[PDB]
């Protein structure tokens, strides 16, 4: 930390997101059988389907 | 005795998504103002 | 008895295989000591692939010939190629290691189990 | 569940992408991260004057430890021996005219030992810890093979510290 | 020297190793310190002997100081006890 | 219609339906030869049977796609052509006759 | 087709040891007794065959036991008599089988030793 | 003693514990390795920095070489690196005599206060090394100086085994790499054009086994075993050989050793190890003494090895970007002159 | 106790039989071992088709494999026992096909039912010896250029027969006997009493 | 054909490989990768020792990954013996089980990009990669090499304390991945390098048995973690990052969203994990705890005998795979009935993905090739063993 | 047996005695199991070892102190599956897996019996009887061991 205010603003305007939040200074016939039922297709993930 | 487990209510929230910030100058704007400075230079 | 074959029906067909490799090693012995910059001669060097070759002279057997060409094949796969550094070429003729006697008294002066 | 990471002609797109391709965009932000934290205070530490953090488990340096009266722990069983994944340690004993059991010759060979720290673990009277020190490199291999009065000794010079981790961790083993 | 009392001879070939560089050797050598340890004097027939610590000391025995002929020592602290 | 299947190399195939139901029809004709009673010919005959009855009778691909599994309909092609080439190269092995010989005494006993 | 060979497997020449260990090297194929110490008997059970010992110099840094002999604590476990001599047959390796000695079937009854007579 | 257990390797024991002075130098690093290579303890006396003295490190197991601070000047120094040992080998020698120690020091005064002490230490056997044809009236004052020191070896320690080597040749070899040395000097400037200089070369290693063989044989006693060659040379046959497998050319210059014993004293001149000196300049042009009946190398049990055999190896790092890939046999070995 | 699900016990051995049947000709024996796991036996000469029929069956697609082994029983006549574990990410299951090889009867090479096995087969070759045919380039691939003798072989000791150091005299590293230090403490740890088998 | 060693001691090529390549031009004609420089016997040491004294070799196979590999010896000791670890110790095998895929992670991305040339990466990512270690250490006693996870569980509960710093750690590594991505994920040099280089089909990946983020990268859906799911990586809910477009960037992507993912099962552990023992209460599988065994004599008995002789696990044979964060991990462990194993086959990933580097590097620059390599993420210690 | 205690209780302890200079009996071990008492007369002629009281502090321990002087008198170490009593010169030097068993000849008397040496790191720890049905039917002598 201790950035004094001036170099943690051009530390978060060339970062673009506040480091403040987040510092690395850490502080106190028969059947075939398969061998199992095919497996299902994965669902798309709901919360994030493409990135 | 103790034994180490989360807080009582369960720990935060935390993030798992990319936040990468989509901001720029837009690409008209970006042009322009370039263009302005060679003609000035010209000049 | 009653053993199937690997690539020799007969020692007959598995000993021209070992003539081509003792071809294959006498025609590079010189190759190596050049290109590895041994220290050795060509004439020695061939002598060394000789021994080799001689020290499993006493088999018989169809299959255990074959295999053993395989393993000297590979061998000299390794050799050609520069896979093998000197330290490992000169390894072969056991150069640093003091040589040990074989006549009994010798032994007896020396070591406790012979 | 699964994601497709990277599944994914107006002219202001087209623009726009010429505009990053000439103008390198993507290429001055990342100029612009890495002079954030130009601007950060750096994670580095004095490594004479200020030490890494190491809690009491850490396993750092064999000791063989004393009673308080002054007799080693040690009895011999030799299971420390038994388990000694790289057979490090080498063990021979004899009863001391005292008619107890005690070892003539404990050698904890170092270079082979992976400090692994199941001699810690076997121990019954926990005569041999694994010590904190990690400070210990030597000159020559001879140094790190280490005897009985080595090993007492290094158990006599950090028996306080020793005494005070085994304390902090021996409830949760 | 030392504890079982090492002593790389005068005609040794291994003595050579000193030269120059002390020997690992111990004060306070431990034969003698639980010899200066005082009799634990008890009531009871028989004694237990934690080691001192219970979960920090020796896996728990119990000597008996039966016959004050002999004061029991516990195999694992050498500890005599008075009876 | 699909742009592309997930799998990198495996690219869409047109007519998928035409494409299978040469590629089964064929697998069919080779199990022909097998003995009769042969059981790789049983076995498959019944599961290509069952795979084309299920591709004649469904005209939609994702439902064909759901019906007879396989994934994308693409891979359900490379599957079936892969056996045909296996059915094939049975034939030549002769899988059907007797075991060659029986292990030696003791081969398989692992407690040891 | 088969070929036929006559000769003992003898694949000294494959397994790759050194010519001082093959002809120097004498393995005992015996069955372990029992450490009277304890009375269980699934330790003599297999047969085992084990290369004679060799030299056990004592170091002179440390006082740790050294040995220059490569099979020494190579000891190989086989079910049976038969299949351990055939081992050694093609490996080259002398053998010197001992037979199983298995405790007699002694008899044994509460009631006898209450005997006042004997 | 230490009665010799193991089977012949490293980690065996043979017995010998023997203090060796002159480790640091060209042969003292063949002869630790035998006796280290046979298991024998080895107090190595260093006076060089600890950097230099670490090749000897990795001759030998754990334990067997101990390496102790000592000063020629300081006789107490000597005393306790010979407490332990039982034999002790004496290799200290050099050819420019410094400021601070002059020939007499380095082959005589020095050579004698060690076997003094090696006696008062009670060593079974001391091997002093002084130089072949050390004659005590030789040209060189090494030379004389050297004999005078056997003289005196004989009576600190009587017997105590002594060799006297011809040129001895070996990678790091004066001998061999000198000569192939004189390429700066574009032209090779030899007395007599090369002739009329007989030389014996043996190999660094058949010294060596030589001498541990001393060490561990009962007839060395009382002895002088001379360790000489297996083939003698005119110088001129050997100085074209060098260069002949070192292919560069050869223009051998005749020079009279009158003016030449002048350009040893200008390189002697030079403060950091003179490249050459007078005293090597004569015994370079000193011809080597007969067979006389001296016991030789195989005497020791070590057969001498033939120069041309392991001359390629000394002489390859003198070859250039192609030379260095030819090989002796195709190479043409030069003719042995006896006289 | 581990939570078996008898469900698929059932399926896999179902399967074994199909196998047993569609190939009588190679397998010798099959198992679902009480761990879930199928482990069919297939005679030596089965090594190709075995494993073709299960990389390419509608009913079994098992496409990838996981490993390429060889145990070695020296009490076995056939010493080795070549150990193919292979996968069905469609079916989401495993089986594996176990041979056996003596040393001097080679195995055929599977490299082409799957290229996989291309650099394991060289693997066991270079510790146990077992040689395959129609390899496309057997040859060591984990032990020193010269090395003498197969290392994973029981018969093999653990320390071996040569070790390397630097001589001087020579300037090159150099092979010489083992000579060991503090040679392989060899405790025995058997003991005598067996546990009545469950 | 120029014939090139890229040498042992290469700067790039991770540990020492000897990639013997022909090089027509700056294209590499034919790669022969050399391995067995680092062989070092560890399935053949294996055998001469107890199932715990072997357990310490599990983390020096690929040692990037230290635990991950021993929760694949555990369960296969654990099956052999049909015991099964406390709830507990499930999760917390979970707990460092993500850890160490984000450690293993954090060292395949900047390792990666410390050969193609970005350097600034790698520190970033070390810092965080250090304070991960400290968890381990604060745990099990060493940075790396813990032998925290045993076949019965894991060794002795969390310190009380730790939970709470895997959380203020785990708030914000998310960050730190954020900002590698800006540098990196779009740089305009990124993509170049790595982008179109090394496709590897979906078939071919299948039959080479790459088994791991190659396949995964390839859009071959598997996860051994959600189709075979080991310990509790059952009751946590991630999703596994499939890739298109197979090639070193999109599988890169794929590496940096299985980091994001464990932040997410990460989450979840913390958030639920139960009280309980943290290793099984067999003293005849686990070793008794220290105040038992030092008041009680079948305690005594019991840890004497375990740490002198051994489990004696049942005989039989398993093959166990679990999701490496390399790929699929497996031990195949044959077992007599003795304490000490008969074999115990590592399956690595690693040995099947290096053989790929020839059907990969075709007709590609020694540059490629130095890319190629880190899209593997080649511990030679797991190939080699 | 099982995996834990519930001996809640307090434990016993007996009094160490003097059986002789060659079996050191720690008799605070000895499970009652009168192995010891039917070899020192049974094997042995020597009927002096005897069980002294009843109840739990039943000693099996010569009631007078008489030492069990006797050939044949090491076996009882041998025979008592308990460390209560085991052998004085062999104390405290090995422990038994590290002892490497080689199976040899009795040469101290001519019997012949069988044998078993117990050598570690090269130096014999013990000589144990390993058994000959005809020979030595798992006992050695006094002297050869
Ligand atoms: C060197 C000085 C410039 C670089 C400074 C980098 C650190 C400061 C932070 C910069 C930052 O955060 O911008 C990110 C942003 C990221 O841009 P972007 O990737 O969001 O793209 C913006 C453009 N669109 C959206 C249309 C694609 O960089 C930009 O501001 C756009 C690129 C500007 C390039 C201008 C080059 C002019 C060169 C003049 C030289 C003069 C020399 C005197
Ligand atoms: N090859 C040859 O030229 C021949 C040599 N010899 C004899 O063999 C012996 C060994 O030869 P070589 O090894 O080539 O000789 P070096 O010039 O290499 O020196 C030999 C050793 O003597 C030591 N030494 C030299 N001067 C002093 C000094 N003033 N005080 C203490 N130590 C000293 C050196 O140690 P440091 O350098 O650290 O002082 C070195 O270790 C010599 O003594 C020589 O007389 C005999 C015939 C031929
Ligand atoms: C210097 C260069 C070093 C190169 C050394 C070389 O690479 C190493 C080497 O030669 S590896 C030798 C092994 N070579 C064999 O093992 C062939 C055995 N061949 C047979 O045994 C025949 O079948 C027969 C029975 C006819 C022999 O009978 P004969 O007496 O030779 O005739
Ligand atoms: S375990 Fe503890 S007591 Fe038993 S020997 Fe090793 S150190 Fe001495
Ligand atoms: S730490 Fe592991 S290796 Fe080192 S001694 Fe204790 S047990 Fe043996
Ligand atoms: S044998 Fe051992 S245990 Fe049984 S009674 Fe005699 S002494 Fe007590
Ligand atoms: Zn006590």
């Amino acid at each position: 930390a201790s950035a004094t205010r001036v170099i943690q603003k051009l530390r978060n305007w060339a970062s673009g997101q506040d480091l403040q939040a987040k510092l690395q200074l850490r502080y106190q016939e028969k059947k075939a059988v398969t061998p199992a039922p095919p497996m299902k297709r994965w669902e798309l993930s709901k919360d994030q389907p493409y990135l | 005795v103790k034994q180490d487990m989360p807080p009582p209510g369960g720990y935060g929230p935390i993030d798992y998504k990319r936040n990468l910030p989509r901001r720029g100058l837009s690409g008209y704007s970006m042009f322009a103002v370039g263009i302005g400075a060679l003609i000035f230079g010209y000049w | 008895t009653s053993v199937k074959p690997i690539f020799s029906r007969d020692l007959n067909e598995a000993k021209r295989r070992v003539r081509e490799l003792y071809r294959a090693w006498y025609r590079e012995v010189p190759n190596t000591v050049h290109l590895m910059q041994l220290d050795i001669t060509v004439k020695q060097g061939r002598d060394k692939v000789r021994e080799m070759f001689m020290k499993n002279a006493h088999v018989t057997d169809p299959r255990v010939v074959d295999l053993l060409v395989i393993k000297g094949k590979m061998e000299l796969q390794e050799t050609i190629k520069v896979w093998k550094q000197r330290t490992h070429v000169m390894r072969f003729f056991h150069e640093t290691e003091t040589p040990r006697p074989k006549d009994f008294l010798s032994k007896f002066y020396m070591g406790h189990d012979p | 569940t699964y994601k497709y990471v990277n599944k994914k002609v107006d002219m202001k797109s087209a623009t726009d992408n010429a505009a990053r391709i000439l103008m390198w965009t993507e290429l001055i932000r990342g100029l612009g991260m890495t002079l954030s934290y130009l601007f950060r205070e750096p994670a580095t530490i004095n490594y004479p004057f200020e030490k890494g953090p190491l809690s009491p488990r850490f396993r750092g340096e064999h000791a063989l430890r004393r009673y308080p009266s002054g007799e080693e722990r040690c009895i011999a069983c030799k299971l420390c021996e038994a388990i000694c994944p790289a057979q490090a340690i080498t063990i021979e004993a004899e009863p001391r005219a005292d008619g107890s059991r005690r070892t003539t010759r404990y050698d904890i060979d170092m270079t082979k030992c992976i400090y692994c720290g199941f001699c810690q673990e076997a121990c019954p009277v926990d005569a041999i810890v694994e010590g904190p020190n990690f400070e210990f490199s030597t000159e020559t291999h001879e140094e790190l093979l280490y005897n009985k009065e080595k090993l007492l000794n290094n158990g006599d010079k950090w028996e306080a510290e020793i005494a005070a981790n085994i304390q902090a961790d021996y409830l949760y083993r | 020297i030392t504890h079982t009392g090492q002593v790389y001879d005068e005609k040794d070939y291994r003595r050579v190793r000193f030269v120059d560089r002390q020997k690992e050797v111990n004060e306070n050598f431990a034969i003698d310190l639980i010899a200066q340890q005082p009799v634990n004097e008890v009531e009871h027939r028989i004694i237990a002997c934690d080691g001192g610590g219970g979960a920090l000391g020796h896996p728990k025995v119990y000597i008996n100081l039966d016959k004050e002929t002999k004061t029991g020592t516990c195999g694992y602290c050498g500890l005599q006890f008075k009876q | 219609l699909k742009k592309t299947t997930g799998l990198v190399g495996l690219a869409v195939c047109d007519t998928p339906h035409e494409r299978l139901t040469i590629l089964y029809t064929k697998t069919l004709d080779i199990l022909k030869h097998f003995p009769k009673h042969a059981a790789y010919r049983k076995y498959t005959e019944q599961i290509t049977n069952e795979k084309l009855d299920m591709v004649k009778a469904e005209p939609d691909v994702k439902k064909l796609e759901a019906l007879l599994q396989g994934g994308e309909v693409e891979e359900v092609i490379l599957q079936a052509e892969k056996e045909l080439s296996l059915a094939r190269k049975m034939l030549k092995w002769k899988p059907w006759e007797p075991l060659v010989e029986e292990p030696p005494a003791n081969q398989w006993k692992w407690p040891i | 087709q088969l070929i036929t060979v006559d000769e003992k497997l003898d694949i000294t020449t494959l397994t790759g040891v050194p010519e001082e260990h093959i002809k120097t090297r004498k393995v005992r194929i015996f069955v372990p007794a029992r450490n009277n110490m304890q009375s269980g008997v699934n330790n003599t059970k297999k047969w085992k065959m084990e290369f004679d010992t060799r030299e056990r110099w004592e170091n002179p840094l440390m006082g740790w036991a050294s040995t220059a002999d490569p099979l020494s604590n190579m000891v190989l476990t086989f079910s049976a008599k038969e299949d351990a001599i055939a081992f050694a047959e093609k490996n080259g390796w002398s053998y010197d089988v001992e037979e199983k000695k298995v405790p007699k079937p002694k008899s044994k009854s509460y009631g006898a030793n209450f005997s006042w007579n004997k | 003693a230490v009665i010799p257990h193991g089977k012949g390797g490293r980690s065996s024991v043979s017995g010998v514990v023997a203090t060796v002075f002159g480790a640091t130098g060209f042969l003292g690093r063949y002869v630790v390795n035998h006796l280290g290579r046979m298991g024998s303890q080895v107090i190595i006396p260093y006076r060089c920095d600890v950097y230099d003295i670490m090749h000897l490190r990795l001759m030998g197991d754990l334990g067997q070489l101990t390496f102790l601070e000592w000063d020629a000047r300081d006789k107490d120094s000597i005393r306790k690196a010979v407490q332990h040992s039982n034999v002790v080998i004496n290799l200290i020698g050099r050819e420019w005599e410094t400021r601070n120690f002059d020939f007499e020091d380095v082959f005589v005064n020095i050579p004698r206060a060690i076997a003094q002490a090696s006696k008062e230490a009670g060593v079974e056997r001391f091997i002093h090394v002084s130089h072949l044809n050390a004659s005590m009236k030789s040209s060189s004052k090494s030379l004389r100086s050297k004999a005078v020191g056997e003289k005196e070896v004989r009576s600190v320690f009587p017997e105590a085994i002594i060799i006297r080597p011809s040129d001895i040749f070996g990678r790091e070899d004066r001998f061999l790499n000198h000569f192939a040395n004189y390429r700066w000097f574009l032209a090779v400037p030899l007395v007599s054009l090369g002739f009329k200089t007989v030389k014996q070369p043996v190999y660094v290693a058949d010294v060596s086994k030589g001498i541990v063989n001393a060490t561990k044989d009962p007839d060395a006693v009382g002895k002088t075993f001379a360790f000489t060659g297996p083939n003698r040379y005119l110088l001129f046959h050997l100085v074209k050989y060098i260069f002949g497998m070192t292919h560069r050319t050869f223009i051998p210059y005749p020079l009279p050793l009158f003016v030449y014993s002048w350009i040893g004293k200008l390189f002697g001149l030079s403060p950091f190890e003179p490249w050459t000196t007078k005293d090597k300049v004569e015994r370079i042009h000193i011809s080597d003494v007969m067979p006389t009946d001296l016991p030789g190398l195989e005497d020791l049990g070590v057969q001498p090895t033939p120069l041309e055999l392991k001359s390629i190896e000394v002489l390859r790092r003198h070859r250039t970007y192609r030379w260095l890939s030819s090989e002796i046999e195709e190479t043409k070995p030069a003719k042995t002159v006896n006289y | 106790v581990r939570p078996r699900s008898d469900v698929t016990h059932k399926q896999l051995s179902a399967f074994g039989e199909y196998v047993a049947e569609i190939l009588p000709k190679y397998v010798q024996q099959v198992q679902v071992s009480c761990l879930d796991e199928l482990e069919i036996c297939i005679h030596p000469d089965g090594v190709i088709p075995t494993l073709t029929f299960l990389r390419d069956h509608t009913n079994a697609q098992f496409k990838s494999l996981a490993d390429l082994t060889a145990v070695d029983v020296p009490t076995r006549q056939n010493r080795f026992e070549i150990v193919y574990n292979l996968l069905s990410l469609r079916f989401n299951s495993r089986i594996r096909v176990k041979t056996y090889a003596d040393e001097l009867t080679p195995i055929d090479s599977i490299v082409s039912v799957h290229i996989a096995a291309n650099w394991y087969e060289r693997e066991v070759w270079d510790m146990f010896g077992v040689f395959f045919f129609n390899h496309p380039d057997l040859r060591r691939i984990l032990t020193d250029y010269g090395f003498e003798g197969h290392p994973f072989r029981k018969d093999f000791p653990l320390t071996g027969y040569v070790e390397l150091r630097y001589d001087d005299e020579v300037k090159r590293v150099v092979a010489e006997p083992v000579e060991l230090a503090q040679e392989f403490r060899k405790f025995d740890l058997n003991s005598p009493w067996e546990a009545f088998p469950a | 054909n120029m014939t090139l060693n890229f040498g042992p001691q290469h700067p790039a090529a991770h540990g020492v490989l000897r990639l013997v390549l022909e090089l027509s031009g700056e294209m590499v004609r034919k790669c022969d990768p050399h391995i067995g420089l680092l062989h070092r016997g560890t399935e053949k040491l294996i055998e001469y020792k107890t199932y715990l004294q072997a357990l310490p070799y599990f983390d020096r196979l690929d040692y990037v990954s230290m635990m991950c590999n021993e929760q694949a010896y555990s369960i296969a000791v654990e099956k052999l013996l049909n015991i099964q670890p406390p709830p507990r110790a499930q999760w917390i095998r979970v707990l460092f089980g993500e850890i160490t895929r984000i450690l293993n992670h954090i060292m395949a991305v900047t390792t990666h990009a410390l050969d193609i040339g970005a350097m600034t990466p790698f520190f970033w990512m070390f810092e965080e990669r250090e304070k991960m270690f400290e968890f381990y250490e604060r745990v099990s006693g060493a940075r790396m090499h813990a032998a925290y996870i045993r076949p019965g569980g894991v060794h002795q509960d969390l310190p009380l304390g730790l939970l709470d710093d895997i959380y203020e750690f785990s708030k914000n590594f998310s960050l730190r991945i954020d900002e590698v991505e800006e540098m990196l994920t779009n740089n305009r040099i990124w993509r170049n390098r790595t982008v179109d280089i090394g496709v590897v089909t979906a078939e071919d990946a299948l039959n080479y048995g790459f088994s791991g983020v190659m396949l995964r990268g390839s859009g071959i859906q598997w996860d051994l973690r959600k189709t075979q799911p080991y310990d509790v990586y059952d009751q946590v809910e991630f999703d596994v990052p499939i890739g298109s477009r197979g090639d070193c960037y999109d599988r890169y992507l794929c590496r940096v969203e299985e980091m994001r993912q464990s932040l997410r099962i990460i989450e979840q552990c913390l958030n639920k994990m139960p009280p309980g023992e943290i290793k099984v209460d067999d003293a005849k599988v686990s070793p008794p705890k220290r105040a038992e065994m030092k008041t009680s004599m079948e305690s005594l008995i019991h840890h004497f005998k375990l740490y002198t002789e051994g489990y004696q696990v049942p005989p039989g044979a398993t093959y166990t795979a679990i999701e490496a964060p390399k790929g699929e991990f497996g031990v195949y462990l044959v077992s007599d009935g003795s304490s000490r194993p008969y074999r115990c086959k590592i399956k690595a990933p690693g040995f099947a993905h290096l053989a790929g580097l020839d059907k990969m590097s075709k007709g590609h620059m020694l540059a490629d090739v130095v890319a190629i390599i880190g899209t593997q993420d080649i511990v030679f210690g797991e190939i080699d063993r | 047996g099982s995996d834990r205690s519930r001996f809640l209780e307090g434990k016993r302890a007996v009094e160490d005695k003097n059986i002789g200079p060659l079996v050191k009996t720690i008799m605070t071990r000895c499970i009652q199991c009168t192995r010891c008492i039917r070899f020192a007369s049974e094997i042995a002629g020597v009927d002096d070892l005897g069980t002294t009281g009843r109840g739990n502090d039943m000693q099996v321990g010569t009631y007078i102190e008489k030492m069990f002087m006797s050939e044949l008198s090491g076996n009882v170490i041998d025979i008592c599956p308990v460390g209560a009593l085991t052998s004085k010169p062999y104390a405290f030097t090995a422990r038994p897996w590290e002892t490497r068993k080689t199976e040899s000849i009795d040469v101290m008397d001519a019997v012949g019996s069988n044998i078993v040496v117990s050598t570690r790191t090269g130096e014999v720890m013990r000589i144990l009887p390993r058994m000959h049905e005809d020979i030595n039917e798992e006992w050695i002598s006094d002297k050869t061991r």
